[PDB]
DNA sequence: TGGCCGTTTTCGTTGTTTTTTTCTGTCTCGTGCCTGGTGTCTTGGGTGTAATCCCCTTGGCGGTTAAAACGCGGGGGACAGCGCGTACGTGCGTTTAAGCGGTGCTAGAGCTGTCTACGACCAATTGAGCGGCCTCGGCACCGGGATTCTGAT
């Protein structure tokens, strides 16, 4: 039967995603995540749909940025696989 | 509800990102710097809608947060 | 009611391609571009105004503030196109 | 003459500058003198404080017959020397063969009309022919091999390729003697090249550039500036010192119209295209 | 540094004269600019489980601050 | 060539207290480059600024406009 | 000559919160920055604020927003309180 | 028992902290003035409040299908260990130019006075721009053959 060895298929997705514009995280639990943060802030809030889809364009944005600058990291450690002391690298030298 | 933002969407993200592999201790550490993001942006979003007077918060709410935080949103205007 | 740069925008894109058209989701980023970038240029000015206690915001200042905002080519083609603009319609 | 620019590097310019000059393709002292300093300045990797030093320290160092007696005659006795003769008519009414024509006749003596002079061919259109040539040069007893010989020839590509070669022309029109410049379809890369309306006043510039090297080059060398303009420009017009209106008789006999000039009157003359040659018309 | 800073500034206008504060300004934003990204670029250099600091540790730094 | 007087032993000083314990020796040219980018950077604004107000002397606020519009806010240096 | 700062006020608070202790006029300059600096953001924000909400005055809760907009936490809620304090006192 | 190899002590060294004495210039206070802030009165328009309407947010049902969850085998990549060689840290003698202090002058920042061009303001006009309606073509979805590319041989 046939399969690809590791790293065919992840290159693949690479170039497939990074192809397309898509949103990457399902609507409905990111919708219940925003509201269930929101709460911690002000009772009683509704949000207007868009407001939910900004959010999340501006999430995602943040996490694809945030993916290249650790993966430049765990590079730079010469690996090919990204772990949270590369997050924590990309996100200490942003400022964050 | 943090749980819902899940191992495969979390892989989309960082395939685009142009992330090969990854290892079994990114999700939760993403999970965490995805909350901690959408705190603070939301937490400024609602201050705006508070000004306002409002109980519904607007896509230019998130807009003006966004922007005050440096990460400027064109599209929702 | 509620403005936007839209008509203009697709004059503009009329003329540099004619048969070409643009979606919903393109012309609302259009819109917030040029929004952006008017208040970057347009609150530059101010502080130089301020900066130099004068109650005017003239051609001058939107300059300055154009060379302060924009890099390099894009910078000095903005340059030559206020100031062609500035001089059409003065005559 | 020319003013190559080595010698400004010794105003001491830096020789990066004099490299990104010549990338630019300004090749001469002459070529960076007379320009204002924005030319200059977007070049890559050239400051305006550069530019001063280059302008300040350059500013230190700074009849032919077209071979068809008709021709002659609506001329005066053929193009003259030192000036621009632009010829606008349609397509095939023979600007490409009255260029090939020219590029020997030129070279023929001045008591036969000619310059004494080699020709320059810059091709746009591809309708080059060194076989026109060498029937011209027979026709008129004219080595067809010198033809090629007294012809440097490389085809532009574009509008920034058309002017380039002028700076090439001008260098290389130093070591010969010539007599006459040709482009052929001088304006078709104009518009071939810049095709989009915006650009429009880029190719106005590209083209006033060029204009002024082929004006500098006839003052300078003597030589006969002509140039082709498929009509399918007003400009040329006040660079152009003679308008000669072609218009194709049927055959390979054509009209020539004078539709401006100055000093010629408006009137026509009756020539041919023959095998040999771009000749008088035989009815 | 004060000539550095007068080289640079005559290259974008000549006959430039300064004010003392000025320079010292200068030269305090420069020193804390050059300071803080060694500290960022040291980290690169211990990411790499390195104790030396080499150029692609700073490239490193520059880049993921969006200075490059 | 005012740049070189950024030397060898300064650049390792700023980075001691920066808490660098070992340098390369291609480390002082590759600052060198980065020092000057930052300087024009900020210069460039500041003389803009100074030009703007139709003045040839560049003033201590000039250069703290310049790094405010920089993202570099500067303390210490006002009135 | 006359040059306005906010340096004898920096220095009556300074005496407030620590009664012998004086300030280096180096230290008065970056505390004098600080105070331009913060009012500038603070301004600022609430002019956008009034701007977006299409209102032409600059309200003590256009002020109150840009400091929850601005600052940080437990700093925010502490100044919202001095501020809140300052006006209803002000008001009487 | 005698001889080795490892550790802890110490003494010599030495940078750095500590603690005291002289000085010095910069900070903390005074005082004169002047101009910016406070009291008082005015108009007017912006904001507060109340009613209305409608749209757009929330909530629910159902199916259905694509995506998420889970198991598993394996391979390749993380990571630890090791050797080496070379580049960098440390120290020392030499040299180089930074720093400091004085002096001198002139360019140019800064302030003041005057006046005229220029922008706020205001009323009448009207045409550009926006909301709404309609339609058709660009694009999207579907499906099927072609091409590419990957991995085992």
């Amino acid at each position: 039967p046939h399969r690809y060895r590791p790293g065919t298929v992840a290159l693949r997705e690479i170039r497939r995603y990074q192809k397309s514009t898509e949103l990457l995280i399902r609507k409905l639990p990111f919708q219940r995540l925003v509201r269930e943060i929101a709460q911690d802030f002000k009772t009683d809030l509704r949000f207007q749909s868009s407001a939910v889809m900004a959010l999340q364009e501006a999430c995602e944005a943040y996490l694809v940025g945030l993916f290249e600058d650790t993966n430049l990291c765990a590079i730079h450690a010469k690996r090919v696989t990204i772990m949270p002391k590369d997050i924590q690298l990309a996100r200490r030298i942003r400022g964050e | 509800n943090i749980q819902g933002i899940t191992k495969p969407a979390i892989r989309r993200l960082a395939r685009r990102g142009g992330v090969k592999r990854i290892s079994g201790l990114i999700y939760e550490e993403t999970r965490g710097v995805l909350k901690v993001f959408l705190e603070n942006v939301i937490r400024d979003a609602v201050t705006y809608t508070e000004h306002a007077k409002r109980k519904t918060v607007t896509a230019m709410d998130v807009v003006y947060a966004l922007k005050r935080q440096g990460r400027t949103l064109y599209g929702f205007g | 009611r509620k403005e936007s740069y839209s008509i203009y925008v697709y004059k503009v894109l009329k003329q540099v391609h004619p048969d070409t058209g643009i979606s919903s989701k393109a012309m609302g980023i259009m819109n917030s571009f040029v929004n952006d970038i008017f208040e970057r240029i347009a609150g530059e000015a101010s502080r130089l105004a301020h900066y130099n206690k004068r109650s005017t915001i003239t051609s001058r200042e939107i300059q300055t503030a154009v060379r302060l905002l924009l890099p390099g080519e894009l910078a000095k083609h903005a340059v030559s196109e206020g100031t062609k603009a500035v001089t059409k319609y003065t005559s | 003459g020319p003013q190559p620019i080595s010698r400004l590097e010794q105003c001491g310019i830096n020789a990066n500058d004099v490299k990104k000059l010549e990338e630019a393709g300004f090749h001469t002292v002459e070529a960076v003198a007379y320009a204002p300093k924005k030319e200059l300045i977007n070049i890559k990797g050239i400051s305006e404080a550069k530019a001063d030093k280059i302008l300040a320290e350059a500013a230190k160092l700074v009849q032919i017959t077209t071979g068809s007696k008709e021709l002659d005659k609506l001329l005066q006795g053929g193009i003259e020397t030192g000036s621009i003769t632009e010829m606008f008519g349609e397509f095939r009414t023979g600007k490409t063969q009255i260029c090939h024509t020219l590029a020997v006749t030129c070279q023929l003596p001045i008591d036969r009309g000619g310059g004494e002079g080699k020709a320059m061919y810059i091709d746009t259109e591809g309708t080059f022919r060194p076989e026109r040539l060498l029937a011209v040069a027979e026709r008129y007893g004219l080595s067809g091999s010198d033809v090629l010989d007294n012809v440097a020839y490389a085809r532009a590509f574009n509008t920034d390729h058309q002017t380039q070669l002028l700076y090439q022309a001008s260098a290389m029109m130093v070591e010969s003697r010539y007599a006459l410049l040709i482009v052929d379809s001088a304006t078709a890369l104009y518009r071939t090249d810049y095709s989009g309306r915006g650009e429009l006043s880029a190719r106005q510039m590209h083209l006033a550039r060029f204009l002024r090297m082929l004006l500098r080059l006839a003052d300078e060398f003597g030589v006969a500036v002509v140039i082709t303009n498929q009509v399918v420009g007003n400009i040329i017009a006040h660079a152009s010192t003679t308008r000669l209106y072609l218009r194709k008789g049927r055959g390979e006999t054509r009209i020539c119209k004078i539709y401006d000039s100055p000093c010629l009157p408006e009137a026509e003359a009756m020539f041919a295209i023959n095998a040999d040659g771009v000749g008088d018309a035989k009815d | 540094f004060q000539r550095l800073v007068r080289e640079i500034a005559q290259d974008f206008k000549t006959d430039l004269r300064f004010q003392s504060s000025a320079v010292m300004a200068l030269q305090e934003a420069c020193e804390a600019y050059l300071v803080g990204l060694f500290e960022d670029t040291n980290l690169c250099a211990i990411h790499a489980k390195r104790v030396t600091i080499m150029p692609k540790d700073i490239q490193l730094a520059r880049r993921i601050r969006g200075e490059r």
